[PDB]
């Protein structure tokens, strides 16, 4: 099991002569998305997503949900701001992202954290991995930067990245041990399905995975198939798990000359397997 | 801003499928921008009562959405996925079989 | 545990 992650991902959108933008907060402990904020709910409050994060306090909901009413209101400036910056006009809906977060090292302190920013799906600004400086993704986030610069923002990330979010992120693990510091491994199988005389598709399945990293690969006799296998993208079961496939054409009869080989944090060894009906 | 990125789509079970046994239908779309979508999981051509996820997103910044409802397959029934968004001039269906 | 004072762009 890899260093354990807290991260925050934030959507703010611009709907005009139509009210003001729309905010949305998520916060995960690894893959397990734990709390929401939503800035259209009635009393819009940070609320549980997960059910080990009930046992908080009011006094952490509280603070919690100032806090995101806060960000509401700063993004809301921000997608003003930038208008100025790009000489863009009133009339059209423009988007502005953050994602940020640490992670614990072995030794219980942080291990590395990010902070990043983005306009209409393009960088924008980032925190570099010193946590002492800015990467401007162009000429109008460097006015950005020489603000943020002035203030000594930088500092107050890195304050918190090594204080508050491993504090937070120790107490999550212990609190949750139980779904959080378990690794599900994949239960794994091969489908046959004919198509013609020159091919049968072989479709490899890895399902119920927990996290959602895992590498799905085929071999014939040594060498990785790739090229043309089709690989679907890690999708979400709907019970806080992943799935997985992998497929490739073949000629029929030489089914058995192909093995297809599954790695995970969860698996004690990597898997082989083949069709075996 | 002019980036407009087209809608990946998944239609599948949560388990194996298997006639009678009562299951779990998801509608995995992602990759997309603008945020603004319709996702729709049909049942005969007609819309189903299904759960949306919290608007997330990804490192490229594209962001990602879970439509699913509980769903007992059969022999008769047909079950797909109906998208709609700026990138798409008609809509996009796709099918649902147990073999995907 | 959030982040607590977000500073505009
Ligand atoms: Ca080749």
């Amino acid at each position: 099991m890899g260093p354990h992650s807290l991260s925050y991902f934030y959507t703010a959108v611009s709907r005009p002569d139509r009210g003001e933008p729309r905010f949305i907060a998520v916060g995960y402990v690894d893959d397990t998305q734990f709390v929401r904020f939503d800035s259209d709910a009635p009393n819009p409050r940070m609320e549980p997503r997960a059910p080990w994060i009930q046992q908080e306090g009011q006094d952490y909901w509280d603070r919690e949900t100032q806090i995101q009413r806060d960000n509401a209101q700063t993004f809301r400036v921000n997608l003003r701001t930038a208008l100025g910056y790009y000489n863009q006009s009133e009339a059209g809906s423009h988007t502005f992202q953050s994602m940020y977060g640490c992670y614990l090292g072995p030794d219980g302190l942080l291990l590395r954290g990010y902070s990043q920013y983005g306009y209409d799906s393009a960088d924008y600004i980032a925190l570099n991995e010193d946590l002492r400086s800015w990467t401007a993704a162009d000429t109008a986030a460097q006015i950005t930067k020489r603000k943020w610069e002035a203030a000594d923002e930088a500092e107050q990330w890195r304050s918190y990245l090594q204080g508050l979010c491993v504090e937070g992120l120790r107490r999550y693990l212990e609190m949750g041990k139980d779904t959080l510091q378990r690794a599900e491994p994949p239960k794994t199988h091969v489908t046959r399905h004919p198509s013609s005389d020159l091919g049968v598709t072989l479709r490899c399945w890895a399902l119920g995975f927990y996290p959602k990293e895992i590498s799905l690969t085929w071999q014939r006799e040594g060498q990785d198939q790739s090229q043309d296998m089709e690989l679907v993208e890690t999708r979400p079961s709907g019970d806080g798990t992943f799935q997985k496939w992998a497929a490739l054409v073949v000629p029929p009869g030489e089914e058995q000359s192909y093995t297809c080989h599954v790695q995970h944090e969860g698996l004690q060894e990597p898997l082989t397997l083949r069709w075996d009906p | 801003m002019m980036v407009a990125r087209p809608p990946k789509v998944q239609v599948y079970s949560r388990h194996p499928a298997e006639n009678g046994k009562p299951n779990y239908l998801n509608c995995y779309v992602s990759g997309f921008h603008p945020p603004q979508i319709e996702i729709d999981l049909l049942k005969n051509g007609e819309k189903m009562n299904a759960e949306q996820s919290d608007l997330s997103f990804s490192k490229d910044w594209s962001f990602y959405l879970l439509v699913h409802t509980e769903f007992t397959p059969n022999a008769v029934d047909q079950y797909s996925c109906r998208v709609k968004h700026v990138t798409l001039d008609k809509p996009k269906i796709v099918k649902w079989d147990r073999d995907h | 545990i959030a982040y607590e004072r977000m500073c505009n762009i």
